[PDB]
C-alpha cells in the first residue's frame, strides 16, 4: 500500500484545514487496519490526531476531538481540522497502522497557518571558484532567498546528483521570510564540461527555477 | 510527553545502544509499546510493534522489550544509517495513542575537521541591493564548530545566520552554512572577507578569505 497526502501548504487563521489521503494498492474496506492522521511540529516530536476504522468508527486525540473530523469516502479518507491557529502549524502525515505489523506512512505535507502574504523565492548561484575548491573536490550551490512560506524543494540535475548534496534547514530572517542554501561537492575535473543545474520548486507561489550554476 | 524518553543517545559504530521509554499503568502498563524510526527528512517508519516484534525490512539488530510501565529499544551493531529520531508509542486507555518525546541517536564516528569553502555574492543578487556571503563548513564531527566572520580583518557580529544539517546517514558527519548579509553599499566599501573556523579536528583555526573580485 502507498499513502499520499494532499493539501495547501498555507492556511489562514480560523479557517478549516482539509487534507486528503489517497490510498493506492488496496481498498479501505477490510480490517483490521487503523487509517490514521499524525502531525509533527517542525523539528519536534509526534502527536496522534486520530484513527478511523473501515466500519467507520473513529477515535480522536481528546485535545483535538472538538475540532477534528476524520471520514472515509465511498478509496480515500480525509482530515478536517476547524478553527486553525499558528499552534496547528505542522507536518501532517496520513498512515495505515496495521494490528499485525504491516504499517505504512505517507510522505507528509507541511501546513503553515499564517495570515501573511505568499512570496516567491529568489534563486542565486553559488558559483564554484578556487576559494571553493580543495583536493580536487569543488563546492558549488544555490541560494534560495526571501520566500514564504516553507517549504522549498531543491534538486540537482533533475534529481541526478544526490551524493555530497547538502540542503540546509531554512532560517527565518528579520524579513519574516525564509532563506535557504543548497550545496554539492563535485569533482573539480567536471567543472568545464558537465552541466550543473539548480532545480528549485516553490508551490505556494508557483516558482520553478532551473539555475545554471557557473 | 505522556511517555518519557531521553532527548538524545549516542554510541560508536559496531557498539550497542539502548533507549528507554517510561510510561504509566494506563498506557505501557495496560497495553503494548511500538517504536518508530524517523530518518532525517523522511516520514517515520514502524520499527517495533507489540513490544518486540519486527516488521519485514527491519534487521535483527533492533530489538525491543517491555516490563511493567517501562520499555526499551536496543540497537546492536550500530551503523551510520541508524542515525534517526526514535519514538516509542503506546495506546493510553484514556488519551488514545500517545508518543514519547523522541530520542535523537548520534553515531560517534572519528573526529573529522570540516572542509571550508566560501562563496562571494553573485552578481545577480548584487543587482537587488543586497549582498550575501556564504561560508560552508562541510562534513565534520563532532557537531560543535565556531565560525567568526572578518571584514577588512575586523571581527563581525550579529550580521550572520548559520544553519546545520542532520548527521549524514553515510559518513556520520555534519555540515554548516554561515551566511553574512550586508547591504551592497556596505559590501563595496570593504576589501577583504574572511571566514575563520574553529573545530577540535583542527590544530589551529582555519581561514577561508577572498578579496572582492578574485577568482
Ligand atoms: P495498539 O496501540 O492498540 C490496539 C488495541 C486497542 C487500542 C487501539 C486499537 C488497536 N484497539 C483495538 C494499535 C494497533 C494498530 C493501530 C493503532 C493502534
Amino acid at each position: 500500500v502507498q499513502l499520499q497526502e494532499s493539501g495547501p501548504g498555507l492556511v489562514k487563521p480560523s479557517q478549516t484545514l482539509s487534507l486528503t489521503c489517497t490510498v493506492s494498492g488496496g481498498s479501505i474496506s477490510s480490517g483490521g487496519y487503523y487509517w490514521s492522521w499524525i502531525r509533527q511540529h517542525p523539528g519536534k516530536g509526534l502527536e496522534w490526531i486520530g484513527y478511523i476504522y473501515y466500519s467507520g468508527s473513529t477515535y480522536y486525540n481528546p485535545s483535538l476531538k472538538s475540532r477534528v473530523t476524520i471520514s472515509v469516502d465511498t478509496n480515500q479518507f480525509s482530515l478536517k481540522l476547524s478553527s486553525v491557529t499558528a499552534a496547528d502549524t505542522a507536518v501532517y502525515y496520513c498512515a495505515r497502522f496495521g494490528t499485525r505489523g504491516n504499517t505504512h506512512w505517507g510522505q507528509g505535507t507541511l501546513v503553515t497557518v499564517s495570515s501573511a502574504s505568499t512570496k516567491g523565492p529568489s534563486v542565486f548561484p553559488l558559483a564554484p571558484s578556487s576559494k571553493s575548491t580543495s583536493g580536487g573536490t569543488a563546492a558549488l550551490g544555490c541560494l534560495v532567498k526571501d520566500y514564504f512560506p516553507e517549504p522549498v524543494t531543491v534538486s540537482w540535475n533533475s534529481g541526478a546528483l544526490t551524493s555530497g548534496v547538502h540542503t540546509f534547514p531554512a532560517v527565518l530572517q528579520s524579513s519574516g521570510l525564509y532563506s535557504l542554501s543548497s550545496v554539492v561537492t563535485v569533482p573539480s575535473s567536471s567543472l568545464g564540461t558537465q552541466t550543473y543545474i539548480c532545480n528549485v520548486n516553490h508551490k505556494p507561489s508557483n516558482t520553478k527555477v532551473d539555475k545554471k550554476v557557473e | 510527553s505522556v511517555l518519557t524518553q531521553p532527548p538524545s543517545a549516542s554510541g560508536t559504530p559496531g557498539q550497542r545502544v539502548t533507549i528507554s521509554c517510561s510510561g504509566s499503568s494506563s498506557n505501557i502498563g495496560s497495553n503494548y509499546v511500538d517504536w518508530y524510526q524517523q530518518l532525517p527528512g523522511t516520514a517515520p517508519k514502524l520499527l517495533i510493534y507489540r513490544n518486540n516484534q519486527r516488521p519485514s525490512g527491519v534487521p535483527d539488530r533492533f530489538s525491543g522489550s517491555k516490563s511493567g510501565t517501562s520499555a526499551s529499544l536496543a540497537i546492536s551493531g550500530l551503523r551510520s544509517e541508524d542515525e534517526a529520531d526514535y519514538y516509542c508509542a503506546a495506546w493510553d486507555d484514556s488519551l488514545g495513542t500517545v508518543f514519547g518525546g523522541g530520542t535523537k541517536l548520534e553515531i560517534k564516528r572519528t573526529v573529522a575537521a570540516p572542509s571550508v569553502f566560501i562563496f562571494p555574492p553573485s552578481d545577480e543578487q548584487l543587482k537587488s541591493g543586497t549582498a550575501s556571503v556564504v561560508c560552508l563548513l562541510n562534513n565534520f564531527y563532532p557537531r560543535e564548530a565556531k565560525v567568526q566572520w572578518k571584514v577588512d580583518n575586523a571581527l563581525q557580529s550579529g550580521n550572520s545566520q548559520e544553519s546545520v544539517t542532520e548527521q549524514d546517514s553515510k559518513d556520520s558527519t555534519y555540515s554548516l552554512s554561515s551566511t553574512l548579509t550586508l547591504s551592497k553599499a556596505d559590501y563595496e566599501k570593504h576589501k577583504v572577507y574572511a571566514c575563520e573556523v574553529t573545530h577540535q579536528g583542527l590544530s589551529s583555526p582555519v581561514t577561508k578569505s577572498f578579496n572582492r573580485g578574485e577568482c
